[PDB]
């Protein structure tokens, strides 16, 4: 058997050509469902709190990019910056320091596609916006959360940066996800959707450990996947290409657009994010 | 014309932080000049100040712990585009 999600995006060991950088907690690099696949950078800037816990996230977000178990993009190399403190909280001037930081290094050693996961979310930000629009004018893919809040995307960074590609959340029935009284994000600001419920992923309580977690993290984790799979088969492809190639694999109009608010059904996209063939 | 921006969410502000873009094209040695413009100009007035990290690659500025009341006086400094105070961001 499969996990659910994995079978969703399926209409290999792929996205070899491409590093996913992952701007987030803390990660147990040694658990082995990702040992060898994940490079930890030097890099870390985070705030003042208000080891297993702390690494929650990130270690379940890198298994489902590159996991050997349940992953989706199997071959895929990552390389984690710590933007996240252990309750999950980060700074937008630390993140505008990560990508930076991704940026330097691209061109100090540069190899192939870069991706570059955002799985994370605050209020519109100018700057963050800003950062995200030159990194993603330079040649690098970024893919963002839509955001937790049950909202229009477009009142939170780097969701609402049109040169991010931002992912929303659903389920195992391809309907948004619920989160407890909130749930994924919508609006004209979100570009598909992807798995993001119950998704099974590495778990830092111990190295073999496993925990299904929810959330748009967890969706556009699948997309960076789906991504890394895209761009190591089509190397050449432009961020402009690839977003066309994302909508044209994804599967259309099965949300059901009732959970939305009404003036937002018009402007949410109906598309479930897929591998190609 | 330079313009000063913070978060709407207002639990999500972290005062006392500042990112201060410069224009485009603004090159790393004009962006160092400026945050030491911004430092001899705030302790002429009293205020310590603290520049925590000066960026170039992706947008020319710096990031400034300081005390809010100085945001008229940086506004003023040259090749300035905006200032945004910090603000949170959470894991999705």
């Amino acid at each position: 058997s499969i996990p659910w999600n994995l079978e969703r995006i399926t209409p290999p060991d792929g996205g070899s050509l491409v590093e996913v950088y992952l701007l987030d907690t803390s990660i147990q690099s040694d658990h082995r469902e990702i040992e060898g696949r994940v490079m930890v950078t030097d890099f870390e800037n985070v705030p003042e709190e208000d080891a297993s816990k702390c690494d929650s996230h990130g270690t379940h977000l890198a298994g489902v990019v590159s996991g050997r178990d349940a992953g989706v993009a199997k071959g895929a190399s990552m390389r984690s910056l710590r933007v996240l403190n252990c309750q999950g909280k980060g700074t937008v001037s630390g993140t505008l320091i990560g990508l930076e930081f991704i940026r330097k290094s691209q061109l100090v050693q540069p190899v192939g596609p870069l991706v570059v996961l955002l799985p994370l979310a605050g209020g519109y930000s100018r700057v963050l916006n800003a950062a995200c629009q030159r990194l993603a004018r330079a040649g690098v893919v970024l893919v963002t959360a839509a955001g937790n809040f049950r909202d229009d995307a477009c009142l939170y960074s780097p969701a609402s940066a049109p040169e991010v590609i931002t992912v929303g959340a659903t389920n195992a029935q391809d309907q948004p996800v619920t989160l407890g009284t909130l749930g994924t994000n919508f609006g004209r600001c979100v570009d598909l959707f992807a798995p993001g419920e119950d998704i099974i992923g590495a778990s830092s309580d111990c190295s073999t450990c496993f925990v299904s977690q929810s959330g748009t993290s967890q969706a556009a984790a699948h997309v960076a996947g789906i991504a890394a799979m895209m761009l190591s088969a089509e190397p050449e492809l432009t961020l402009a290409e690839l977003r066309q190639r994302l909508i044209h694999f994804s599967a259309k109009d099965v949300i059901n657009e009732a959970w939305f608010p009404e003036d937002q059904r018009v402007l949410t996209p109906n598309l479930v994010a897929a591998l190609p063939p | 014309t330079a313009t000063f921006h913070r978060c709407a969410k207002d639990p999500w502000r972290l005062p006392g932080t500042y990112v201060v873009v410069l224009k485009e094209e603004t090159h790393l040695s004009q962006s160092e000049r400026t945050a030491r413009r911004l430092q001899a100009q705030a302790a002429r007035r009293g205020y310590l100040t603290k520049i925590l990290h000066v960026f170039h690659g992706l947008l020319p500025g710096f990031l400034v712990k300081m005390s809010g009341d100085l945001l008229e006086l940086a506004l003023k400094l040259p090749h300035v585009d905006y200032i945004e105070e910090d603000s949170s961001v959470f894991a999705q």
